[PDB]
């Protein structure tokens, strides 16, 4: 049949490969043949000529189960399924291949401590005294493993920021308001990691507070360096890492040292010394948000930004720049600080995200998601509200476009936080009219696509007839970590309703919606009587997640909260209150013992 | 668009000493001859005692390349006591900013530390030196009386600073109030006049400057960056400044009036830290007049193919109209953590194409940080988004990133040529460069062909060597120069022709020239004054008609022309260039006669049609349209024929449709030489006799507000025979129609209510909620989804007042969220109830006491709508027993829409009416 490889098959085998992966050429020693050269084997096989014709493929390299616990003797605990597999794909092919990522149960975890010892903090700088063993088990029942660390920091030790030198005997102190403080220092590592979890006790006693002129101070000075000097904090190389910075403040950003007179840009390397004192602060700006993300990342560490309220707004906003992370509220004695590591720590270990790290050029990955049973949702490929201990699934899809040069070009794939990751070494096996495309709004392939005879050849991150279409979803976010707030699909990085009589951006807006009561039922009729639809879709539980817990005779007084009652099955009246606030924490005082026909 | 940078003059300064901070011009009007100055915040002096106090350099312009540092100051520590200094100068980071307004140049210090007369301290107030010709005076607002953090003690007086028109200063110091930042604008006059050796602290008269303000803005940094223009009806230019910390570090740049010191304008940032206003810029994009705002984020993150948040920076570009609003755009940098708008600068019409225009620089991108700074030209339109030229840092690091482009000064034309320059500094490696702008040439070319129709038989006209007679036919390949600036005179074109280019390499050329014989011929030319367009003349003959049998495909003449590297002034060499987008070829074709009558001329018959299909757009969304053409040609062979369709400008054209096998896959082109919006579909160049065809163009047409009853398009085919050319134009119309999908929906919150009742008290003459019943609830909204929107219509909410002068659902109030307006027939509240101070089945209005709440809406446009939020109260004497079951009831309240006007009149609409009901069910569980 002359066909596609037909018509573009006369020239060479290299061209003729190049056309799709569903030809096929054949020709040696001296066989003649009146037939085309390059076919599709099937056309023709039946014409002679029988092996110069690759089929792409991932061979996986190397398995390794799942393991269900941390650290157990030479095993090395894994939490991702395949970490080594290889790909070899022809001209303009792909291959599907898959991935597994579980939250092992008792995995060892770090903690540095990083507060602000500004002298808003004296205080503070008492009701951890006891912290340290405090949280030591807290943590123990939940990891057999735990290592802790701590840091301090104020600001730049220079002329804007500190107290100049006004009077001599003011490079020493809190000279007027007569208290008498530690001088200035920036950024000084106190305890690095270890699991004698007393001398951090020890050592916070030590610990006294200094001053600054200025409101902000060089929280992210610090934050750089307790994560990419490593050797000194110690984090360790399989566990989780968690940089507790705690600050009652608002915070100095890149540019601002200009002031101070420092403009060479902060470059992302360990800076401290013998006297672990980061010996940079003065000469370099501090980070930005970029740098500090990239580090972070890199380094595997979770930053916590434990604030006061007076300026927690403050830093969620900032975070929303440097996601994965998590932002709890403190106090003005840190007293709480304990339960905040805690639902840091849960919460972080609640999602998986997999991220790309040194993805080739023309090569293209589009995924699918499979985070709750056999239920998979095509687009995504990060899940949240999961348990420590359960497993998730990701399909991936590797696409080349054209061929580029051989080389072992090897990239990876990873859980945002993990240590473990599916390296994949591919390779490349390739060995009309551009003018005439289609034409969006003024550009070719709307400029997003390559343009090869009949239809365009989209680059990465772009589908569809014209590659209009994105391969996006972040925005159709929308704060809930639910993408279109579960009221729609995304379709093109744009949420399009499953009009339930909604609308909006992410379809957050939905006023005619049933009553916010109708929806949180089907919640209390499973995790408190088994009960209703909820409970047979066999979900009821990374849905319902918030915290049904039966009230005694009254119900509550709470405002700002709402009431609901409702006829169950068995005829009697329920009666429940809905709940939010706090940590942003929302529950479901159930009243026990209904309203049921006596008789 | 087009900056020397072959050899560009280099300057350099003192290992570590920060050379090219800060750059500008300096033109004295008391000479001829420009220099260029160059900060040097960390220079070391003869300064008794002053390490580091920094210097700014005077360098010339003329191969010695030398800079002598200017002499501003060099005085050690003033003394307050025997030992106890005054002021010190020792790091105090002189030079750190650097403006000239004409024979006098401002320069300040920012690092400058003062102790106060009264104690002793230590404040970075800042301080600046002005000078002019000999004399020199010291600038220092911001050390005064008022002292400490709290005042003016740690301003840094001079962190930015700028010249007005009218000749003034604009000082900015970003400590001002803690930290909040200042502005301070004096006159040039008054601060050399009111100087004072004996008074560290004097008073200008007419100064301008902000006052402190609240404490949330504390930290601001005001001052950080400072620009000029006018902003408002006339007269001098107004305040300029960025904000980096502003708002919640969103970023601010504040625009002040320049004779009052009063807010004009301002703008924020989008984007958290990414530090909107490090740097502004005013200079007029759009040749209008009008000054043009920019802002420069060097820190700003937008996100890659993959969604990925990424550091490039973005500079926004803010054009000023008449109106006095602005009508902004954005423009993100390219690489990563380069930081694009850390340095936006002015640079004059640097090719005088009419427009000025302006360069960003990204201080750390390319190589390995070596520098980048792009040149954007501007154009009546706005700003062209795409950098016509990139200038590259061709300096490594050694101790901290060169930073070509951190600072760079433009708009001044230090020599010959009408033609700007631009300086640059990389204070890493310690230099500054400046690039010299070349003398930009418009040049035109001609191209034709003696007789258009080749005839194969008559040849007239011999052969060289055997005098055999052949077909010969000219070519005249004509030349037009000049631009503007300094160049002309010289001006030499190295040209080439071609002979059926449409075959190139592979023979079977059908024409050679002449003497020559080849199918190629080139030469020069030489011209200038533009005007004289220099000829040359050429004659080709056609091959004999037994060496080829091709007599379809045109013989076209290709002739290229370039210009050659010598025709600059003794400016040590300064090579000009074309305009950038101008064709350095031009070509035109023949074609051998063949089927043209007997008259041996052909001369066609086109005629175009176009059925009226899909005829249906409708107003509002993007309507997609395609039409059917139909071209057909009943004459002789049309040259070059090609389809015309001359489209609206709410229509964009997609492409030929392909997606079937009974249209043509033409060869459009869609194109605007004349604004005339046009796509261009190839016919056949010789376009055979009889030649019918169909073909599909699919576009969308984007409507428009109000405007006429339908939108048209024009279709006819241009062909190049001198005869019957073409055909006659047939025109199309698609009348436009109005859709509005317009719904209601409500919701009655507790779609139910329990009667057992949680406690009650019966409380006769009740006064609060509770005393009541419970908040039932409704929600009404009306939405338009349909594409076209409308601007009138009616709101009929009927509701469920009383059932026997008993009351049911006691209306507490109710609120709206849209464009609405809703109105009680009834008093909602008889009872005042405050709030809390701590026919027997369904009861709708066809059975009950209705209360009648009106509703007249604005206008609505696609995917909006207006929402009736009512809040009652369950009247809890839904109690009774003595008599049978008192039990199940299901209030009903009920919501119709009628749509009354579109704002569009002249087209046909029509009624859009629906309505929807909401119950409350209250029942008996317990009863
Ligand atoms: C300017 O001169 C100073 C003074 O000699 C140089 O620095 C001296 O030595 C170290 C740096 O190597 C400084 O910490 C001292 O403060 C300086 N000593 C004295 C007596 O001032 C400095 O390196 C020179 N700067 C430049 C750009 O050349
Ligand atoms: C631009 O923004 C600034 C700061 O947000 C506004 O200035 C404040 O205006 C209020 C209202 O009168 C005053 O009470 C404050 O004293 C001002 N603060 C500062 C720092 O100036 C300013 O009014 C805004 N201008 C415009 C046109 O929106
Ligand atoms: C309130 O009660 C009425 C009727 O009791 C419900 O309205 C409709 O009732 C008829 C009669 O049985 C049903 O055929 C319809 O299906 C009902 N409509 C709907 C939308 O369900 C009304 O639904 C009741 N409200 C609630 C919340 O159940
Ligand atoms: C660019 O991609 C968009 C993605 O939606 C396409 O536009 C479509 O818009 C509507 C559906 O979303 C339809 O009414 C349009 O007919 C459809 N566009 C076309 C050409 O059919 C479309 O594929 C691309 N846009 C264009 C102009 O080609
Ligand atoms: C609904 O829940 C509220 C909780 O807010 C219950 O009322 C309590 O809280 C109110 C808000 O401060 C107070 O005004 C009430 O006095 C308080 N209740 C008592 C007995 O003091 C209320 O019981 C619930 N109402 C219903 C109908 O279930
Ligand atoms: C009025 O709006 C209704 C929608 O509420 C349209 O009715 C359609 O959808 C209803 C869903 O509740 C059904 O009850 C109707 O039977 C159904 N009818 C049709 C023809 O689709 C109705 O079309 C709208 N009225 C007008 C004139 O458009
Ligand atoms: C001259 O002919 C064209 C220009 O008319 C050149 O080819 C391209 O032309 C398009 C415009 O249609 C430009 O966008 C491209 O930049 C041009 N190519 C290049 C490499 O610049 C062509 O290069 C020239 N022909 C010859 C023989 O020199
Ligand atoms: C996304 O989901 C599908 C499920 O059918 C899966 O096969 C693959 O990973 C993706 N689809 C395609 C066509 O690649
Ligand atoms: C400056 O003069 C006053 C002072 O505020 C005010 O009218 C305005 O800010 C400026 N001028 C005009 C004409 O408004
Ligand atoms: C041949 O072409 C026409 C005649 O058909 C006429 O121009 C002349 O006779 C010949 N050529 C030239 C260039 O004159
Ligand atoms: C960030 O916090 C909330 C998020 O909704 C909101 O107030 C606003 O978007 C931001 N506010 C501040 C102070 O940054
Ligand atoms: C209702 O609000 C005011 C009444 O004073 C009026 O300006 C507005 O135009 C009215 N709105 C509509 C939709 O008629
Ligand atoms: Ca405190
Ligand atoms: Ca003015
Ligand atoms: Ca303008
Ligand atoms: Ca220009
Ligand atoms: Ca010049
Ligand atoms: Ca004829």
């Amino acid at each position: 049949g002359p066909n596609i490889c037909t018509t573009r098959g006369v020239s060479s085998c290299q061209q003729c490969l190049a056309v799709s992966p569903m030809c096929a050429w054949c020709s040696d020693e001296a066989l003649p043949l009146g037939s085309p050269r390059c076919d599709l084997k099937e056309n023709l096989l039946k014409d002679n000529c029988a092996i110069e014709f690759p089929v792409s493929e991932a061979r996986v390299l190397e398995d390794r189960p799942l393991s269900d616990k941390g650290s157990g003797d030479s095993s090395q605990v894994t939490q991702v399924s395949p970490q080594r597999i290889a790909l070899r794909l022809r001209p303009d092919d792909s291959k599907n291949f898959s991935i597994q990522v579980r939250q092992v149960e008792d995995y060892p975890v770090d903690i540095y401590y990083l507060m602000d010892l500004s002298y808003s903090m004296k205080d503070d700088l008492w009701s951890i005294q006891n912290l340290g063993t405090k949280l030591a088990t807290q943590m123990r029942k939940l990891t057999s493993n735990l290592r802790i660390g701590f840091g301090a920091f104020v600001d730049k030790p220079v002329s804007p920021y500190m107290y100049i030198s006004p009077p001599e005997a003011l490079e020493n102190p809190c000279y007027d308001m007569k208290t008498t403080c530690l001088p200035m220092f920036g950024y000084k590592h106190v305890l690095t990691l270890t699991d004698q979890v007393t001398r951090f006790n020890e050592e916070v006693k030590k610990q006294s507070v200094s001053r600054n002129r200025d409101a902000p101070e060089g929280g992210f000075d610090a934050i750089m360096q307790a994560t990419v000097c490593d050797e000194k904090i110690g984090w360790r190389n399989d566990a989780s890492h968690l940089l507790v910075f705690t600050t009652d403040a608002k915070t100095h950003i890149a540019l601002d040292g200009r002031l101070a007179g420092i403009v060479q840009p902060n470059d992302g390397q360990c800076h401290v010394g013998s006297d672990n004192h980061y010996s940079a602060s003065t000469t370099m700006d501090y980070p930005s948000l970029g740098l500090m993300t990239e580090k972070l990342s890199q380094k595997n560490i979770n930053l916590i930004f434990a604030v006061t309220e007076n300026v927690v707004n403050l830093y969620q906003n900032y975070s929303e720049l440097i996601p994965g992370t998590t932002v709890g509220v403190l106090s003005m004695d840190s007293s709480n600080v304990l339960q905040l590591i805690v639902d840091a720590y849960g919460k972080i270990r609640s999602k998986v995200e997999l991220e790309v790290r040194d993805l080739p050029e023309e090569l293209s990955l589009s995924f699918n998601a499979t985070c709750l049973n056999n239920e998979v949702i095509p687009g995504l490929k990060s899940c949240m509200g999961l348990k420590i201990g359960d497993t998730v699934s990701f399909s991936i899809e590797a696409k080349v476009r054209g061929c580029p040069q051989e080389k072992e070009k090897s990239f990876t794939i990873k859980p945002v936080g993990f240590k473990d990751s599916l390296i994949v070494q591919v390779t490349f096996d390739c060995d009309c009219d551009d003018f005439s495309c289609v034409r969006y709004k003024g550009e070719m392939c709307s400029g997003h696509g390559q343009c090869s005879c009949g239809d365009c050849l989209c680059d990465s991150d772009w589908t569809g007839y014209y590659c209009n279409c994105t391969t996006r979803t972040d925005t159709c976010m929308s704060s809930n970590g639910l993408l279109c707030s579960g009221r729609g699909k995304c379709e093109c990085g744009s949420c399009v309703c499953i009009q339930p009589g909604s609308y909006g951006d992410t379809c957050e807006k939905c006023p005619t919606c049933p009553d916010a009561c109708t929806f949180k039922k089907e919640c209390v009729e499973c995790k408190k009587f088994d009960r209703e639809p909820y409970m047979t879709e066999n979900t009821c539980n990374r849905y319902c997640r918030d915290e049904i817990e039966s009230v005694k005779e009254l119900k509550d007084t709470g405002k700002d909260a709402v009431n609901c009652t409702y006829k169950n099955e068995d005829d009697c009246v329920v009666r429940f209150q809905y709940y939010e606030d706090s940590s942003g924490k929302s529950i479901l005082y159930v009243v026990e013992e209904p309203e049921c026909p006596k008789g | 668009f087009n900056l020397d940078v072959d050899s560009p003059a280099e300057y350099s300064g003192p290992e570590g000493s920060y050379f090219g901070f800060a750059v500008d011009f300096f033109v004295p009007s008391a000479s001829s001859r420009m220099f260029l100055l160059v900060g040097a915040p960390k220079a070391n002096t003869t300064q008794p005692g002053i390490v580091e106090g920094g210097q700014v350099l005077k360098c010339d312009w003329s191969s010695t390349r030398r800079c002598q540092p200017i002499e501003f100051d060099a005085t050690g520590n003033r003394d307050y006591a025997k030992d106890d200094p005054l002021e010190f100068k020792s790091h105090q980071w002189f030079g750190a900013s650097v403006r000239s307004k004409q024979d006098k140049i401002l320069a300040c210090a920012p690092l400058y530390h003062w102790r106060t007369e009264m104690k002793q301290e230590r404040e970075p107030v800042g301080t600046c030196f002005l000078q002019d010709g000999t004399k020199t005076v010291e600038y220092a607002p911001c050390r005064s009386q008022d002292i400490d953090a709290d005042g003016q003690g740690f301003c840094q007086g001079g962190f930015s600073i700028d010249f007005t028109k009218a000749d003034r200063v604009l000082l900015g110091g970003p400590g001002s109030f803690y930290w909040q930042g200042q502005l301070i604008s004096d006159q040039v006059a008054e601060i050399v006049s009111k100087y004072d050796p004996n008074v560290y602290s004097i008073k200008y008269n007419n100064q301008l400057a902000t006052r402190t303000a609240q404490a949330i803005f504390d930290d601001s940094y005001l001052g950080y960056s400072v620009a000029v223009g006018d902003f408002n009806g006339d007269g001098i230019d107004d305040f300029v400044s960025g904000v980096p910390r502003a708002a919640r570090t969103l970023g601010m740049v504040y625009i002040y009036d320049g004779k009052n010191m009063s807010s004009l304008y301002n703008f924020t940032g989008e984007q958290m830290a990414a530090y909107f206003g490090f740097s502004v810029a005013a200079t007029d994009i759009n040749g209008d007049d009008y000054a043009d705002v920019f802002i420069g984020a060097p820190l700003f993150m937008d996100r890659g193919s993959d969604g990925k948040l990424q550091e490039v920076g973005q500079v926004s570009v803010s054009l000023q109209r008449a109106s006095g609003d602005f009508q902004t755009t954005k423009l993100n940098g390219f690489e990563v953590f380069a930081r694009f708008g850390s340095a936006i600068a002015p640079l004059g019409d640097l090719d005088q194409d009419g427009f000025n225009d302006i360069a960003i620089a990204a201080p750390y991108g390319g190589e390995d940080k070596k520098g980048i700074v792009y040149i954007f030209n501007g154009r009546s339109t706005g700003l062209n988004a795409v950098p016509s030229q990139i200038l590259e840092g061709q300096w490594a690091a050694r101790s901290m990133p060169p930073s070509f482009g951190y600072s760079m000064k433009g708009a001044t034309d230090i020599d010959k040529n009408g033609y700007p320059d631009l300086i640059v500094g990389a204070f890493g490696v310690d230099r500054a460069i400046l690039y010299r702008a070349r003398p930009v040439i418009t040049v035109n070319a001609g191209l034709e062909v003696y007789p258009s129709i080749l005839n194969q038989d008559n040849k007239t006209c011999s052969l060289p060597g055997t005098a055999l007679k052949v077909s010969c036919f000219n070519v005249r390949f004509c030349l037009k120069a000049d631009g503007k600036g300094v160049l002309p005179r010289k001006l030499n074109f190295q040209v080439e022709l071609l002979l059926d280019k449409l075959k190139q390499k592979g023979a079977i050329r059908r024409a050679l020239f002449l003497y020559s014989r080849s199918p190629s011929h080139s030469k020069n030319m030489t011209i200038s004054r533009g005007g004289l367009m220099q000829c040359e003349e050429l004659i080709a003959y056609l091959r004999d008609e037994s060496e080829f049998r091709d007599k379809l495909t045109p013989i076209t003449i290709f002739m290229e022309y370039r210009l050659d590297y010598r025709t600059a002034a003794d400016t040590t060499g300064l090579q000009p260039i074309l305009n950038q987008f101008t064709p350095a070829n031009i070509s035109r074709q023949a074609h051998i006669l063949l089927d043209c009558g007997e008259d041996n001329v052909c001369k066609p018959k086109l005629e175009v049609s176009v059925d009226s299909d899909q005829k249906k757009i409708y107003i509002g969304d993007d309507n997609p349209l395609t039409l059917i053409v139909k071209a057909q040609n009943q004459g002789e062979g049309a040259y070059e024929a090609e389809l015309i369709v001359s489209i609206p400008l709410q229509a964009d054209f997609i492409g030929v449709v392909r997606n079937n096998e009974a249209l043509a896959r033409l060869s459009c082109a869609f194109k605007t030489e004349n604004q005339t919006r046009q796509v261009v579909c190839d016919l056949g160049n010789p376009m055979k006799a009889g030649t019918q065809l169909l073909a599909g163009l699919r576009f969308s047409v984007h409507q428009q507000s109000e405007m006429d009853t339908s939108v048209k398009f024009d279709l006819q085919i241009q062909s190049s025979n001198l005869f019957d050319k073409v055909s006659p134009v047939v025109s199309h119309k698609v009348d436009l129609a109005v859709l509005a999908a317009v719904e209601i929906r409500g919701v009655s919150s507790p779609d139910h209510v329990f009667l057992p009742i949680p406690n009650w008290e019966h409380k006769e003459n009740p006064e609060t909620e509770e005393d009541v019943g419970p908040v039932v609830q409704h929600i009404y909204e009306l939405r338009n989804n349909g594409p076209s929107s409308f601007s009138k219509a009616m709101l009929h909410l009927q509701w469920p007042y009383k059932y026997n002068n008993n009351t049911l659902l006691y209306i507490l109030h109710y609120d709206i969220d849209g464009p609405m307006n809703c109105t009680s027939d009834m008093e909602i509240n008889p009872l005042r109830i405050k709030i809390s101070s701590l026919d027997i089945h369904t009861l709708g209005c066809g059975v009950a006491q209705c209360l009648k709440i009106v509703c007249q809406v604005g206008r609505l446009d696609r995917g909006k709508s207006a929402i009736l939020y009512v809040k009652s109260l369950l009247w809890t004497e839904t109690f009774m027993n003595k008599e049978n079951q008192n039990h199940s009831y299901s209030l009903k309240s009920s919501a119709s829409f009628n749509v009354i006007e579109f704002p569009y009149k002249n087209l046909p609409i029509e009624d859009i009416t629906n309505s929807t009901l909401v119950t409350t069910n209250v029942t008996w569980g317990i009863q």
